RNA sequence: UUAGCUAGUAGGUGGGGUAACGGCUCACCUAGGCGACGAUCCCUAGCUGGUCUGAGAGGAUGACCAGCCACACUGGAACUGAGACACGGUCCAGACUCCUACGGGAGGCAGCAGUGGGGAAUAUUGCACAAUGGGCGCAAGCCUGAUGCAGCCAUGCCGCGUGUAUGAAGAAGGCCUUCGGGUUGUAAAGUACUUUCAGCGGGGAGGAAGGGAGUAAAGUUAAUACCUUUGCUCAUUGACGUUACCCGCAGAAGAAGCACCGGCUAACUCCGUGCCAGCAGCCGCGGUAAUACGGAGGGUGCAAGCGUUAAUCGGAAUUACUGGGCGUAAAGCGCACGCAGGCGGUUUGUUAAGUCAGAUGUGAAAUCCCCGGGCUCAACCUGGGAACUGCAUCUGAUACUGG
């Protein structure tokens, strides 16, 4: 870049980035988890799972990686399907 | 290409000035144009010189252009006559390119570059 | 911007005394008054309908010392402004400071008027005005500032005009070099020989 | 604050979305002389009851599809 | 006629076609003298009038005129052309601008001088 | 955010600023919410020379409209005048 | 002188997805969806407020100002972030250019100046953050080619000047003349007189609000600290700038050109030329008297401009809705049947889409128009109004049209 905040602008988004890539791969990671165990038919497993990702998915809203609404779409899409089987 | 050069305190007194010269300059231009013209007294060429080249010059530097034009005109003859038309201050240009159109001619330049519109008038017609 | 030629011509050509000259002396001892300007003057103009709204239309202007281009723009104002259109183009003209110092007899012509007035030497409400057409309204004052009222072209002009037929919208003191525009002159305080609907059509086709 | 359509039933072969024709009279903006305009709109039928032919109030709502920003209110005449 | 009718086919409007459109809407355009010769004139005139073949930078080539008495203009002469026809010379639509680029003024003119390209004599 | 402000309109060197309120990025002469007032700097102060809709400027403060330094001054100077 | 178009296509179910509705996406299912009220395809183009023209209806148009959109060397992509798929950020590919010690690097003016190129043609590589406004900061302040200003160009609009008055047998010169005289022409010279503007000296508003030290009072608080608000005094802040404006000095002194004069069209004669040289918007001028060519004298129209060219609308009722035509002038298909379409006799009831009424909201500001205000006037700036003839919702009216 030509400016000297750009050069600088240019530095910290990537930091941003690789710290966001891995917070980001992480979560979804333990919401697929919960889809897993869903689709193997066991309550419990799923119902582990969904608990785990609960503070997760809520906590990475409260950071800003995400927004609310798709922390809650998650929880209330998963809690419908275990629900949904036992 | 050299000349005697003032500065002023302003620019509008100099202006008038300065087209004053244009007027005289062009004023003796078209003077020498009808006595060369005019010279020969007759209607055409008194024997079969008539066949002649023309070229197009343009150099990059305006010392070159009136210097070597006079060695130009050095070697010329009176069974093959050469002349110099539109000499230029630099580069090349579409109307320079359009010059070459009508009369053939070859297009030289001490130094010079072809611009990107200049490209496609070359490339286009035969030069 | 200025006419600036010979004037009795413009009198010649337009058949009538345009009072350019202060009026010292009859107008035929001083030229050939009743022939136009030019080899061909004897010769009669068997004249248009356009030209007849031609010529009428530069007498006006040639009397109040107007350009085209102003002259125009005044009647675009007079069409504009309500009542009648012809009347209302010699208001306009009848207001123009150059004018009025000249109806008050500060000087001996329009022209000589409104170099008082180029001049710095005319006030109105005892501010300095200078620009000729600068418009004057009821109830103003417009007087010659106390610096130019030693100029006998002054004196000598308030000498010739006593001797004109007095303006009645304005009333003038000439012992103070100082006068008012009372009122705007109604179209029968101004010359009957003036055909301002010829003006008019001329502008409307 | 009830805005509704009202128009008829050009196609109801969708499976709970119907196609209606809304038809007016408007003048014609140089000429002057009164031109019947229709327009289409994709409605949606929950329930499909409406048959092709019937004519049915239709109310503006939310998008329902790519092309359906409609739903049926109710039926007013049917089968003619 | 019938109204019906306009509101299947609306009044159309003709559009004008141009009377110099090697112009292409400009004021004036540049161009190389191809040509300078004389040509006759249509009945009932009788003369020879003075015009030249000029290829302009847009490309076009057209013949234009070169008005006034007596000209020194000759073939690479690169001069201005305007719109303005010849009305007995067929084809010539456009005139040359006298005293603008190669093209010089008219020699000796007094009256009218700006529209031949003639300098305020002294005097 | 939203700002109150002199929009600098008149001619040149004689300025003529209207009062209004705006989103603060858009440009200066450009679009604005409401128009609340003018300020002539150029007034002759034989008559008039400054009006504000001292109502509708508070309004928008009461819903954090912020205020230039400019209009700020001529705020206290009007309530001063009466 | 394009008639058919469409497989995420149209809809349904469910999962996923977004900030959010949604074929946004995926699977499955139904077989739809668009189209002669012009789809598809092809050409062209940023849209608007408005601008120019026109009595109007229209026609033409979308610089400057303002609103929306789109783009940022070309094609693609996402990352950061409240916001971007980023005008002076990142990544890939392309086109191109610059640096290099040859191994490797770097950049994107459709920001402001400026350059080459193209063109009939469009400006200075300027001053300042003093004012308004933006970013950061508690502030002081720093940054701001936004902006305020200055330079260049008669490009346009408006204003003013280039003098005013007097001046006759009315000179000389020029021009015409039947040689009597007419004209240029009160024009010039002479005589007084004025001094705007330009020149030169002298003085000198406003655009300045603030911010800075102190001080005092209130709200604070344990507190007279600090903080903040509001009064007081002191010293200060202007790029423009040699500002606007005012006074003084010198002398008419430094300031007039352009087109036209045959009819349309205001303005006429002589000499030169001789179907030549040439003019020409249209008619049409030129072969021996040419007011039409070219010069002259005279005149007409404009005037710091005047002409020519280009360009939109007007006049053009010459695309005719307002507002035309088709026997012989351009125009009735060679004739008939007929789908779509347009139109449809008469009565009642109903409906209330067309139509009509009222109410409400909206129709940005600027512009236009009206009455005022401010720059010496005007252009210009500005207050208030009126206007935006339009759209939409609700409630009515039911004669006419439609159901």
């Amino acid at each position: 870049a030509n400016i000297k905040s750009a050069k600088k602008r240019a530095i910290q988004s990537e930091k941003a980035r690789k710290h966001n890539a891995s917070r980001r791969s992480m979560m979804r990671t333990f919401i697929k988890k919960v889809y897993a165990a869903i689709e193997a038919g066991d309550k419990a497993a799923a119902q582990k799972a969904f608990n785990e990702m609960q503070p997760i998915v809520d906590r990475q809203a409260a950071k800003g990686l995400i927004h609310k609404n798709k922390a809650a779409r998650h929880k209330a899409n998963l809690t419908a399907q275990i629900n949904k089987l036992a | 290409a050299g000349d005697e050069v003032t500065v002023v305190r302003d620019e509008k007194k100099a202006r008038e000035v300065a087209l004053y010269r244009q007027g005289k300059f062009r004023e003796v231009k078209l003077a020498r144009q009808q006595k060369s013209k005019l010279e020969n007294m007759f209607a055409n060429m008194t024997e079969g010189e008539v066949h002649e080249v023309n070229i197009v010059l343009k150099a990059d530097v305006q010392g070159s252009v009136e210097a070597i034009s006079d060695s130009l005109l050095k070697l010329s003859t009176d069974e093959v006559k050469v002349k110099i038309i539109g000499s230029g201050v630099g580069g090349i240009t579409e109307t320079d390119a359009t010059l070459a159109a009508a009369s053939n001619a070859i297009l030289v330049g001490f130094n010079v570059r072809a611009d990107a519109s200049a490209r496609k008038v070359i490339e286009a017609e035969s030069l | 911007a200025r006419y600036l030629g010979p004037k009795l011509k413009l009198s010649r050509r337009e058949g009538t005394d345009l009072f350019l000259k202060s009026g010292v002396r009859a107008i035929d001892t001083k030229c050939k008054i009743e022939q136009a300007p030019g080899q061909h003057g004897a010769r009669k103009p068997r004249l248009s309908d356009y030209g007849v709204q031609l010529r009428e239309k530069q007498k006006v202007r040639r009397i109040y010392g107007v350009l085209e281009r102003q002259f125009r723009n005044y009647y675009k104002e007079a069409a504009r402004l309500k009542g009648n259109t012809g009347e209302n183009l010699l208001a306009l003209l009848e207001g123009r400071l150059d004018n009025v110092v000249y109806r008050m007899g500060f000087g001996a012509t329009r022209a000589e008027a409104r170099q008082l007035v180029s001049h710095k030497a005319i006030m109105v409400n005892g501010r300095v005005v200078n620009i000729a057409s600068y418009q004057v309204s009821p109830n103003d004052v417009v007087s010659i500032r106390e610096k130019a009222k030693k100029q006998s072209r002054v004196k000598a002009a308030l000498e010739l005009a006593e001797q004109r037929e007095k303006p009645t919208w304005l009333e003038v003191d000439a012992g103070k070099m100082e006068g008012t525009f009372k009122r705007k002159p109604e179209r029968s305080d101004l010359s009957a020989d003036i055909n301002e609907h010829l003006i008019v059509e001329l502008y409307s086709k | 604050k009830i805005r509704t359509l009202q128009g008829r039933v050009v196609s109801d072969k969708m499976e709970k979305s119907i196609v209606v024709a809304i038809e007016r009279f408007v003048k014609h903006p140089i000429y002057g002389k009164f031109i019947k305009r229709t327009t289409k709109l994709h409605v949606h039928d929950e329930n499909n009851e409406c048959g092709i032919g019937d004519v049915v109030e239709i109310r503006e709502c939310r998008p329902l599809s790519k092309t359906k920003s409609w739903t049926l209110v109710r039926v007013v005449e049917k089968a003619v | 006629a019938t109204v019906n009718q306009l509101v299947r086919k609306p009044r159309a409007r003709k559009v004008a076609k141009s009377n110099v459109p090697a112009l292409e809407a400009c004021p004036q355009k540049r161009g190389v003298c191809t040509r300078v010769y004389t040509t006759t004139p249509k009945k009932p005139n009788s003369a020879l009038r003075k015009v030249c073949r000029v290829r302009l930078t847009n490309g076009f080539e057209v013949t234009s005129y070169i008005g006034g008495e007596g000209h020194n203009l000759q073939e690479h002469s690169v001069i201005l052309i305007r719109g303005g026809r010849v009305k007995d010379l067929p084809g010539v639509r456009y005139h040359t601008v006298r005293g603008a680029l190669d093209c010089s003024g008219v020699k000796d003119r007094k009256q009218a001088r700006s529209k031949y390209g003639v300098k305020r004599p002294k005097a | 955010m939203v700002t109150i402000r002199l929009a600098r309109h008149g001619a040149k060197k004689r300025p003529f600023y209207q009062v209004v309120v705006a989103d603060s990025r858009n440009a200066r002469n450009g679009r604005f919410i409401e128009r609340v007032g003018f300020f002539n700097p150029i007034a002759s102060e034989k008559e008039e020379g400054t009006r504000l809709d001292l109502d509708r400027i508070a309004h928008w403060v009461g819903q954090g409209a912020t205020i230039s330094d400019r209009v700020a001054a001529l705020i206290k100077e009007v309530n001063k005048a009466a």
